[PDB]
């Protein structure tokens, strides 16, 4: 879908989950 | 250990 | 999942539970990739050494779940299978090479706050993200330790490991269709998939477009969360040509 991978309760509302920042910080 | 699911899905 | 934590509600809306009809039992994890297609590990469906060979009528998929055992009325959707497709070169005899399978649902599932598909990687996203040290996320309702079961969906973030380290950790022959992830003994933190997590997704959030991509499928491991061992994952992008072929032909 064109909408794949965007979570209704997170990305779609611009809310971050409790640990996604750990992933981002690893992408150096 | 699992809660029984509605019988509709087992048909 | 060993040494993980409870998922947040709607944190992994592509998570699928493969469920045995009789007896009623969790079989495996899986993932939702469109309204009618679910991705899992081949060994969840076919593994002759253990007399495992499930047919479509043996199974259900349960989508939108959080609780492992509860029937989540008004939240989860339970779907029947139209057809199973296992990779034609899946190597169950030796090392689980090409451990991948697709399941087509009888009817499309409706998306909701709790039910939503994950993206599959293009070549560029795979090249950018599948690097040693980069972390992905694994989710499942499998065992909490090697030797019990969680009340709700578990999550753990794990770093991808360099290929030479993966190979040196095991006597099993590793192929280009696999990658491994997990912390090294000296890294302090830990975590791993375990029995019951098979077939679930290893996902990464692209920093380029802020979308979640499924880079791996939980495939195999020797024990769970042992020092000096790593979890092995099917390399989804390496097998994307087969995936697209199946969906194009039978979609
Ligand atoms: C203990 N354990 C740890 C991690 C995982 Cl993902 C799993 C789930 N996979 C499995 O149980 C798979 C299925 C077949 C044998 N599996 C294993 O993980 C075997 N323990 C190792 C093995 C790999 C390849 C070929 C033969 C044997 C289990
Ligand atoms: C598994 O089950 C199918 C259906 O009965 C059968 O045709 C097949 O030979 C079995 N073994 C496989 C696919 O390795
Ligand atoms: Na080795
Ligand atoms: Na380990």
């Amino acid at each position: 879908e064109a909408d794949c991978g965007l979570r209704p309760l997170f990305e779609k509302k611009s809310l971050e989950d409790k640990t996604e920042r750990e992933l981002l910080e690893s992408y150096i | 250990d699992f809660e029984e699911i509605p019988e509709e899905y087992l048909q | 999942i060993v040494e993980g934590s409870d998922a947040e509600i709607g944190m992994s809306p592509w998570q699928v539970m493969l469920f045995r009809k009789s007896p009623q039992e969790l079989l495996c994890g899986a993932s939702l990739i469109s309204d009618r297609w679910v991705l899992t590990a081949a060994h969840c469906l076919l593994y002759p050494p253990w007399d495992k060979n499930f047919t479509e009528n043996d199974l259900l998929v349960r989508i939108g779940k959080h609780s492992r055992t509860r029937y989540e009325r008004n939240i989860e959707k339970i779907s029947m299978l139209e057809k199973i497709y296992i990779h034609p070169r899946y190597n169950w005899r030796e090392n689980l090479d090409r451990d991948i399978a697709l399941m087509k649902l009888k009817k499309p599932v409706a998306f909701s706050d709790y039910i939503h598909p994950v993206c599959l990687p293009d070549r560029e996203t795979a090249a950018s993200l599948l690097q040693a040290g980069y972390k992905g996320r694994v989710t499942g309702w499998g065992n909490l330790k090697e030797t019990g079961q969680p009340s709700v969906l578990q999550v753990v973030n794990l770093p991808i490991v360099e290929r030479p380290v993966c190979k040196d950790s095991t006597r099993i022959r590793i192929t280009d269709n696999m990658f491994c992830a997990g912390y090294k003994p000296d890294e302090g933190k830990r975590g791993d998939a375990c029995e019951g997590d098979s077939g679930g997704p290893f996902v990464m959030k692209s920093p380029f477009n802020n979308r979640w991509y499924q880079m791996g499928i939980v495939s195999w491991g020797e024990g769970c969360d042992r020092d000096g061992k790593y979890g092995f994952y099917t390399h989804v992008f390496r097998l994307k040509k087969w995936i697209q072929k199946v969906i194009d032909q039978f979609g």
